[PDB]
RNA sequence: UCUUUUAUUUUUUCUG
């Protein structure tokens, strides 16, 4: 997964030179999920 | 060409930093390139006196087409001596 | 000898008289026995922003040059006598920076940091839950890859 | 397509000149025996919105004012024919020369 | 074997 949208909620993966607009909706807000890196934070 | 100081390792393919990985001092949150009739970079570093942690990320086309992104910095402030109440 | 000189905007001195002239056609196509006095229209190139009106009296100007835009009728100038032959003279002219990696025997025991520039014999990482960049050996730090997972000791 | 005349200074389109001629020197041309093309020149300078022949002293001067209302050129560069210039002895050059 | 950038002005906001 790259890449989310916003209404639907729905994983896109697209890639460069793509229209960012979604495929279920026509709504292209296109949000970006969180990246695959663990993350560390301590209650300090 | 000319590249800002901050570390480009943290961004991505596409040129912009994810969600969940820390971006300080000049860290660049955004790679940009200006090409002209070589790359010629002109991003925009994060502020050297700001850390935190990238909350979020938006990825829009404006009226005229262009590409458009907001990127939305997320850090805790603890109360110090100096904080004022 | 009525000869006066008005200002209008550089550039368009042919266009002005161009509607001006065809203005006047116009008019004196419209009127019948009295037709308006108005005797020459003109100006030169090397002049700008002016043209040469030869008329009688600055009313009859002034109602010739209503209704014609972009002309500044305020300014105007009656040419002294003198200076009329000699304005119409015919002839004018390291695998351990940028990388993941954690404590071990420190106050600051359990935090990951990011490597971001190396001195020799230390190495400086911001803490990744602290705003703080901190300076450690480099040999007593554990480096990870891109995903955590397995870990490896400063051997890469 | 603006052309202007070498004579009389009358300005006004190429077409209108291969339909109409020269108004002005129309006779003169004709007695000649040269067409308007030849005795008009592109080059010109100095425009004159030209209304009262028999009263405009800027006409008396420019030597229009045996001629109509219309449109004159201070300036029209080019030698004018010998085969007009010698029927027309009173005529000087409209470039300066002279 | 070092160097290496952070426009300008007009406005507004508040801080002591
Ligand atoms: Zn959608
Ligand atoms: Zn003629």
């Amino acid at each position: 997964l790259k890449y989310i949208c916003a209404e639907c909620s729905s994983k896109l993966s697209l890639s460069r030179t793509d229209a960012v607009r979604c495929k279920d909706c026509g709504h292209r807000i296109l949000l970006k999920a969180r990246t695959k890196r663990l993350v560390q934070f301590e209650a300090r | 060409l000319r590249m800002k100081h901050g570390t480009y390792d943290k961004l991505d393919d596409d040129g912009l930093i994810a969600p969940g990985v820390r971006v300080s001092g000049e860290d660049v949150i955004i790679g940009k390139t200006t090409p002209i009739s070589s790359k010629r970079d002109a991003s925009t570093p994060l502020r050297s006196t700001e850390n935190g942690i990238v909350d979020q990320v938006l990825v829009t086309t404006n009226q005229d087409g262009l590409k458009f992104v907001k990127v939305r910095v997320r850090t805790t402030k603890i109360p110090q001596i100096g904080d004022k109440f | 000898a009525t000869i006066w000189g008005v200002r209008c905007r550089p550039g368009k001195e042919k266009e002005l008289i161009r509607k001006l002239l065809k203005k006047k056609f116009n008019l004196d196509r419209a009127m019948g026995k009295k037709k308006l006095k108005i005797l020459s229209i003109f100006q030169r190139d090397n002049y700008t922003g002016r043209i040469y009106i030869e008329a009688p009296k600055q009313s009859v100007i002034e109602k010739f040059c209503n209704g014609v835009p972009d002309i500044y009728i305020s300014q105007k100038l009656l040419i002294p006598v003198q200076e009329l032959p000699l304005l119409l003279k015919p002839n004018l002219s390291e695998v351990a920076l940028g990388k993941t990696v954690r404590i071990r025997s420190a106050g600051y025991k359990g935090q990951l940091g990011i490597v971001k520039d190396v001195n020799g014999d230390k190495a400086t990482v911001e803490l990744h839950s602290k705003n703080k960049h901190i300076t450690i050996d480099k040999h007593k730090l554990t480096y990870y890859n891109r995903e955590g997972g397995e870990g490896i000791t400063y051997d890469e | 397509s603006e052309r202007a005349c070498m004579l009389c200074g009358i300005v006004q389109t190429t077409n209108e000149f291969n339909r109409d001629g020269c108004p002005n020197c129309q006779g003169i041309f004709e007695e000649a025996g040269v067409s308007t093309m030849e005795c008009t020149s592109p080059s010109f300078e100095g425009l004159v919105g030209m209304c009262k022949p028999t009263k405009s002293w800027v006409a008396k001067w420019l030597s229009v004012d045996h001629s109509i209302a219309g449109m004159y050129a201070i300036k029209v560069d080019g030698r004018l024919p010998a085969e007009v210039v010698e029927l027309l002895p009173h005529y000087k050059p409209r470039d300066g020369s002279q």
